[PDB]
């Protein structure tokens, strides 16, 4: 503790040589490896590697796509890492043309297992999922090892390019007519109740709204139909205890000027999707609501 | 040990061993500096009276 | 520059065999009552909140407010304890019973050791022990949290063999891993005070609302903008079978109620939700990204 010591400006790591260089300068040994500069040393993004079988790589080779775990029963396949697109076949929001279009693309036993494990359970869909973030750097082999962002920006190694979130156009929705300068992206599963099964309808709802109470208040606007159908099923069936009718989870944010249409291009199959461009991921959690 | 007399039991010698132990008790004082104070310490603007 | 920490010291002496037991927990959460800098071991850990009569909900309600903290580095005569920051990944040791897969949303809960002994005892020290909170996946917390509330509602009914058996079924959760039975809150034929107050918080909300909401729903259903409160007036009836050819055509509503007491019943409905709020909404405190082999360490991005 000296007066000068508090007076010193904070010292940024680039000003000091790399710790490996600090050892090699002291001991002077020279390996073949180029430790002169460390890659990935400036990354506020936090990441995790997920092994995903080759039957699920389609439409994920493009960087930027949700990873969602899916717990199913059987102890051998403890989980399975669904894309957002693969979940669209089950959704009721998706166009039948788009659904039959992309359903052909998932003609693999690994993906068809996902439809079977979706049908299998009585308990609601929103329970089985846990969003993991977004694809980047597809390992692209007999079994892709996808790198997935938990927080921060999606971008290339070396920050040479910014990966963009891609959301299939039928799921994308906007409540408001005058977009704000910044707006948050939320993923919204909404059960509409029906006799044989309560079919889910997925959406992704960008909005400048941040407050939870005001957000759910505006949400019950469009979802009054599903909410009233839940109330009607509540009285139609005794000793049936159906729970929440939409579920919202904060998915991240984008600047609302970045939003614009595009298409994914795979197996010569154009797919119209909205494209948040500099989409920083900041995961939230599913919030039950009526 | 004192030496004993006739018909009285004698005294066996007794080595004794013992041990002390140290005890810890640290101290701490906080002192704080406003950022407005630090920013004039290191940054310096247009040098004016 | 040095990482910010919280030094901790042991008033009672430490054995060479004792300090080796801390190197095992060097990467484990250690909850602290209050952010400070120097801390005696007495204020360390959850053991200060042990009680005889007070139960699981006391621990849960005080545990919500304690400052989570990892152990950082044993010094022999000292212990560092880093306070996690939101949005940076910290490794944690797997004190919880259940194995964590990657992507799980963990949360902290009081320890829930059951009767027959397993590995529990580590750091007896001067009639004092370092109890550590369970770290458990979110759904298992949602399930344990209800098992206790139902055994509390059954605490009044242990004469019946059917309840006597159903309690045993709630007692032993069956999870996707080795199973861990849950200790019964009831003891000595009599329920502990915390679960009793929480069950009152639930049953007041279950009963005070039924007699109260009709005076308001009858008036709101007139407007029709929402278009479901008329359907909700039938939902009020709480009938299970289809109505007989008898009394019910409208829900029962309170009569004549004296002008002011209606405010007191209304506000007492809202006072019970506040007692219930500690159990209503569990909150994530970690989100594990990758797990070590043997599911022993995990590296979770901190939340909160």
């Amino acid at each position: 503790m000296d007066a000068r010591a508090v007076a010193k400006r904070p010292r940024d790591p680039a000003d000091e040589d790399n710790e490996l260089v600090t050892a090699l300068k002291a001991k002077r040994e020279v390996n073949t490896i180029s430790v002169r500069y460390l890659y990935h040393a400036d990354h506020q993004a936090l990441t995790a590697r997920f092994f995903v079988p080759e039957g699920l790589v389609e439409f994920e080779a493009q960087p930027g796509a949700l990873l969602i775990r899916m717990e199913t029963g059987c102890d051998s396949p403890r989980h399975l890492y669904i894309s957002l697109y693969l979940l669209g076949i089950r959704a009721s929001n998706v166009s039948a043309s788009t659904r039959c279009l992309l359903e052909s693309v998932y003609t693999a036993s690994a993906a068809r297992a996902a439809l079977q494990w979706l049908d299998l359970g009585p308990h609601l869909l929103h329970r089985r999922l846990e969003t993991l973030g977004c694809v980047k750097t597809v390992s692209l082999g007999i079994t892709s090892l996808l790198t997935c962002v938990m927080r921060g920006y999606l971008y290339n190694t070396l920050k040479t390019e910014v990966f963009a979130l891609m959301i299939p156009k039928d799921m994308y929705l906007t409540w408001e007519e005058t977009r704000g300068r910044l707006q948050y992206v939320y993923l919204i599963i909404v059960y509409d109740y029906d006799g044989p099964e309560t079919r889910p309808g997925i959406y992704v709802l960008t909005s400048s709204i941040a407050h939870w109470q005001t957000l759910v208040d505006v949400a019950r606007g469009k979802f009054a139909r599903e909410r009233c159908s839940f109330v009607n099923r509540r009285i139609t069936r005794p000793r049936q205890i159906p729970l929440c009718t939409g579920v919202i989870q904060k998915l991240g944010w984008c600047l609302a000027d970045d939003i614009h249409t595009s298409f994914l291009v795979h197996k010569e199959l154009k797919l119209s999707v909205v494209r948040l461009d500099n989409f920083s991921v900041e995961l939230g959690d599913f919030r039950e609501f009526v | 040990r004192v030496a004993s007399g006739a018909g009285l039991p004698t005294s066996r010698q007794t080595t004794i061993m013992v041990t002390k132990y140290s005890e810890k008790s640290p101290i701490t004082i906080p002192f704080e500096l406003s950022a407005a104070c630090l920013t004039y310490l290191r940054e310096t603007f247009e040098g004016t009276i | 520059a040095m990482e910010a920490n919280i030094f901790c010291t042991f008033d009672h002496k430490l054995s060479i065999a004792d300090v080796g037991k801390l190197t095992k927990l060097v990467a484990a959460v250690v909850p602290i009552p209050q952010r400070l800098h120097l801390i005696k071991h007495y204020q360390l850990g959850l053991h200060q909140f042990v009680d005889h009569t007070r139960g699981y909900v006391r621990l849960r309600g005080l545990l919500r407010n304690m400052t989570l903290t990892l152990m950082r580095r044993v010094e022999g005569n000292q212990i560092l304890l880093h306070v996690p920051t939101h949005g940076l990944l910290y490794t944690v040791l797997n004190t919880g019973p259940v194995t964590w897969e990657k992507g799980d949303a963990l949360c902290v809960l009081p320890p829930l050791f059951h009767g027959p002994l397993a590995r529990e005892n580590l750091l007896t020290l001067g009639q004092w022990e370092l109890v550590l909170p369970w770290i458990v996946p979110m759904p298992l917390a949602l399930e344990i949290n209800q098992r206790l509330l139902i055994m509390g509602l059954f605490s009044l009914d242990r004469s019946y063999e059917e309840v006597k058996a159903a309690v045993q079924q709630l007692q032993t959760i069956t999870f996707r891993d080795a199973t861990f039975t849950i200790p019964d809150p009831v003891i000595d034929q009599h329920l502990l005070i915390d679960m009793k107050t929480a069950c009152l918080s639930m049953s007041m909300v279950a009963n005070l609302a039924s007699e109260l909401t009709m005076t308001y729903v009858r008036k709101l259903a007139l407007e029709d903008s929402s278009m479901l409160l008329v359907k909700c007036q039938e939902l009020l009836m709480r009938l299970d079978r289809e109505r007989s050819v008898g009394e019910p055509r409208t829900p029962a509503r309170p009569q004549h109620v004296s002008p002011d007491d209606e405010i007191a019943r209304l506000s007492a409905l809202f006072v019970m939700l506040r007692q219930l709020d500690d159990l209503i909404r569990e909150q994530v405190v970690f989100t594990v990204c990758d797990v070590s082999p043997d599911n022993k360490s995990a590296t979770c991005i901190f939340k909160g």
